[PDB]
């Protein structure tokens, strides 16, 4: 591992403390000092917050600490508010002369209501077929908070290959969607027996099927 | 208060030479522990170190880059310049220049600048349909599209039926193809009884290009 | 609480608040953390033999502290050198600079470097991620100086009142002794003290 | 670990300055003064380079400088004349009774401007099948400088096991071409759903994938 | 001037043993702190360090290989003679036995030796046809490869269309297949307006067993 | 051989088995070899001045071994610790809390 680790968003109640956590290894974290973290206000340039293990940043609020793990590190910040809402980083020195980030991080103050996400699977068109192409599109929408993870299976098997997402972003009725495609040849879908795509959010998961039987 | 900001073009072209200006105010560069350096990000991805100088002109450069990167500068202009070689469609990303004393690592940045490496020349909008499979529907209503693609540069201007319609309009943030050119889509909600019994239709303009497209979207069974 | 090592030869760094002294100059230099132990009169290695050298009657003090955040870059620091090879070990508080190429065999280097024919001067090669063994420590030696004249270096201890016609411990300018002190038609040499 | 690392190729243009490095682990380079390189041209044997850290044996021009700092040896060349393309292996003892090399590293100094390579797939024919045999070929052409990695995974998950590659041999246009092949049994080739290759050159990555359903 | 040779028989059978005798001239292995040692390179991976002899008489090797060599000294024939027990393809690789003594680890080499592991006659080598599976030729060209597998010894000598065509045509050596046979393959350019049209025949011939053999290659479509 | 320093202070170890004591106190501790030389009588140092001081008077022996093998964490050992700073010096065979 030579770039640290981070999670896919953070989120809790207003006033609140909680921690981000950032792993990796003794080669780079923990065994070496010189840890940093980071915030990121969207669209504005990041900021320090905790610069070699914990200590209080450079003019900016204590409610913030670090950790001394042997190989994690722990960004404790407390008393969420609305300006908090943004992402984070994990950054250490490489064992080489070299300088790394983390994976990124979201966090949010769960403002409106926890919401499921509506889940929709697409199969290709005729005429997309008739491209010589066979796309399946998931669509999701209508959830809260805005993080979420997306995967395709095939044949009760993971894929990989023509699988693509995209960022969440914000809808006009104030939740938040996403979409995913699955790219593949027309024999490629005809030939297999199912497909599937699954969404987590909030710890809950869905998943939606297709197979070229049910649409014959 | 210290002051970090950029200029130069933002718009590049494919294996030319990029050339950045960075100015800074409120301070002098020649002073010890301090230096200026550089990183881009790509959207999506995370930022990307490029290079750095110390005061004293000891300059440094990543290694992947080395043989691409190139820094000058002088404290009595206030400002520092680099150039890059070999430009290349993937260093579209968004430049930023700081001010680096160890361990506060690039502790204040600047506003960054906006760069895209593209040959491509104004070209217009081509529209297809992106209809559902059927014609019918789960939940009473079902989505209606039209994909825009082809289109260069930003952006585009999407309707349907001429603005005759409202209902469940919604127009997706756009996407720059592999080419160079973008690509968008558009929906529109309606009833599932409306399919083959009410007409859409999707419209494009493009001022640039001065182009005007239009096209028909009703779904077209596929069983077939 | 930023000194990793602070010792003291001929005085004792727990008395040291209240001495006077006629001088004391202080030696400052950039060295690895393992050569710490080198900077002592009568040790030996390649600094305390190349780089400096502390006589066996050295009356002073020696301090040490981590000096990483200021004298280290990311890619390595080169802008630091100490000597690696020299003629003959230096005298004691002797400076060289001399960059003449050293002959470590037979070869004559003829003031071009070559095969046992090099530069005298070696690079640190400081980095943030540098062991502790190799990370760069700013060292300050206060050698002190004391002669048969007044003293010049004195303590902040703050002076007290004259109590005059009283037995009494006293302490002017150094000088220390017991007794009762009065004054007298005594007329002085103008100039100097006691 | 028993065995160091070395970056797969460096180069520069004439007349420059470049450094390979040489990473080990704590047994291997535990503060050591033991590290030794030696270039090596194809055909003619290796000749010592650097013998202690940085000592220069006799007769070897004194541009090659030699350096080390931590867990981390650097070989660092001055002035790359034309006549150094070569190889530049690392080596030194461990804690135990051995000499241990590292991974041998291609400098390039005589060179063409840099292009990616072009990649091929071909997959198992039928009449291998016939003859109880299966083979995945994965070509790789006009490509500078003559260094690449090649990878491949079954399933979308890594594979070690039945590969065989080829040195970068140099072609009459001027520049490296190789190839990879992947042994297997027509049972375990359709048994398995996919077959993928991934060549890295330059940092930058090229992949191809085959099925079997492919052959209809 | 200080100069050392090793020699050795250039093909084993597998399972046998293997016997090397590297000799030198300009040192004289009794001197103090001197002792002779093999290093072998398996082809295309890194340096591997086999065993040791100093000059008193004491023999050294690499653990994992412990139970597996030997070595042997005579300053009267100032040779050294490495002995290894069953051999495999596995180990085939370029010995070189150098002069050893530290700090200068291994300071003068040999030229070396190739050996390799078979537990095969000659064979005639198998021929398979490669081409793409559809007509997508979107550089502008197509790729048509000829592969020959389980073949020994070398060489092979292949052509396209009685050597017509020499133009876009890379081969590569043969490679060691543990199996301890040989294979490899050679590919050339066509215009992708000449796909099926063009008639491309491949052949090939391996001496040994003068196999004259050819092949037709051609893409095939996936209607099928 | 197990003890990497074995230093007597007035009193020679090889007559050793051939005395007679009222009572011996074995004192135990740890510290870092290039500190090993600040156990002696009249040394100056924070090791002597505030966690461990002998008096002029000492008669005795110090034993001072390797412990690497037994006291070392891949992570890093903090298990021992030793005072830093103290109001004042130490008074010889003194403990503090």
């Amino acid at each position: 591992q030579s770039a640290l680790t981070q999670p896919a968003s953070v989120s809790g109640s207003p006033e609140q403390s909680i921690t981000i956590s950032c792993s990796g290894t003794s080669r780079d974290i923990g065994g070496y000092n010189y840890v940093a973290w980071y915030q990121h206000h969207p669209g504005k340039a990041p900021k320090l917050m905790i610069y070699e293990v914990s200590n209080r940043p450079s003019g900016v609020s204590n409610r913030f600490s670090g950790s001394k793990s042997g190989n994690m590190a722990s960004l404790t910040i407390s008393g969420l508010q609305a300006e908090d809402k943004a992402d984070y980083y994990c950054t250490s020195y490489t064992t080489g002369s070299t300088v790394v980030f983390g994976g990124g991080t979201k966090l949010t103050v769960l403002g409106q209501p926890k919401a499921a996400p509506s889940v929709t699977l697409f199969p290709p068109s005729s005429e997309e077929l008739q491209a010589n192409k066979a796309t399946l599109v998931c669509l999701i929408s209508d959830f809260y908070p805005g993080a979420v993870t997306v995967a395709w299976k095939a044949d009760s098997s993971p894929v990989k290959a023509g699988v693509e997402t995209t960022t969440p972003s914000k809808q006009s009725n104030n939740k938040y969607a996403a979409s995913s495609y699955l790219s593949l040849t027309p024999e490629q879908w005809k030939s297999h027996r199912s497909y599937s795509c699954q969404v987590t959010h909030e710890g809950s998961t869905v998943e939606k099927t297709v197979a070229p039987t049910e649409c014959s | 208060q210290i002051t970090l900001k950029e200029s130069g073009p933002t718009l590049v072209k494919s294996t030319q030479t990029l050339t950045l200006t960075c100015t800074f105010s409120g301070f002098s560069l020649s002073t010890y522990g301090v230096g200026v350096g550089w990183i881009r990000q790509p959207p999506g991805k995370a930022l990307e170190w490029l290079a750095l100088i110390y005061w004293d002109d000891d300059k440094r450069y990543t290694p992947s880059l080395k043989s691409r990167l190139t820094i000058t500068k002088d404290t009595s202009k206030n400002q520092v310049v680099l150039t890059m070689t070999n430009m290349d469609p993937l260093d579209t990303a968004t430049y930023y220049c700081a001010q680096h004393t160890v361990p506060t690592i690039f502790d204040y940045w600047g506003q960054g600048t906006l760069v895209t490496v593209s040959s491509a020349s104004t070209k217009g909008p081509s529209v297809f349909p992106l209809a559902p499979s059927s014609k019918s529907t789960s939940g009473g209503t079902a989505a209606l599209g039209c994909l825009v693609k082809d289109y260069f540069p930003e952006p585009v201007t999407v309707s349907w039926n001429s603005g005759a319609l409202t209902s469940g309009v919604h127009t997706f943030p756009a996407v720059l193809q592999s080419s160079g050119l973008y690509s968008l889509s558009s929906v529109v909600t309606v009833p599932s009884s409306s399919l083959g019994t009410q007409t859409y239709i999707c419209n494009v303009n493009h001022k640039p290009s001065n182009t005007k497209v239009d096209k028909r979207v009703e779904p077209k069974s596929c069983d077939k | 609480a930023s000194f990793s090592t602070f010792k003291c030869y001929g005085v004792s760094p727990t008395k040291l608040n209240d001495l006077c002294f006629t001088n004391v100059y202080a030696d400052s230099f950039v060295i690895r953390g393992d050569e710490v132990r080198q900077i002592a009169p009568g040790q030996t290695g390649k600094i305390a033999d190349y780089n400096y050298k502390l006589p066996d009657d050295f009356t002073g003090c020696v301090i040490a502290w981590n000096s990483n955040n200021l004298d280290s870059k990311v890619g390595g620091n080169y802008n630091y050198l100490y000597r690696l090879f020299r003629k003959s070990n230096l005298k004691p508080f002797e400076r060289d600079i001399s960059t003449e190429i050293y002959q470590a065999g037979s070869t004559p280097c003829n003031g071009v470097e070559g095969f046992n024919c090099y530069f005298p001067l070696q690079s640190y090669g400081f980095q943030p991620t540098n062991g502790v063994g190799y990370q760069p420590y700013r060292v300050v030696v206060l050698s002190f100086e004391l002669l048969h004249a007044p003293a010049t270096v004195c303590g902040p201890k703050k002076s007290t009142n004259l109590v005059k016609n009283k037995c009494v411990n006293f302490n002017f300018n150094g000088l220390t002794g017991t007794g009762v002190l009065t004054e007298s038609n005594k007329k002085f040499l103008p100039f100097q003290q006691f």
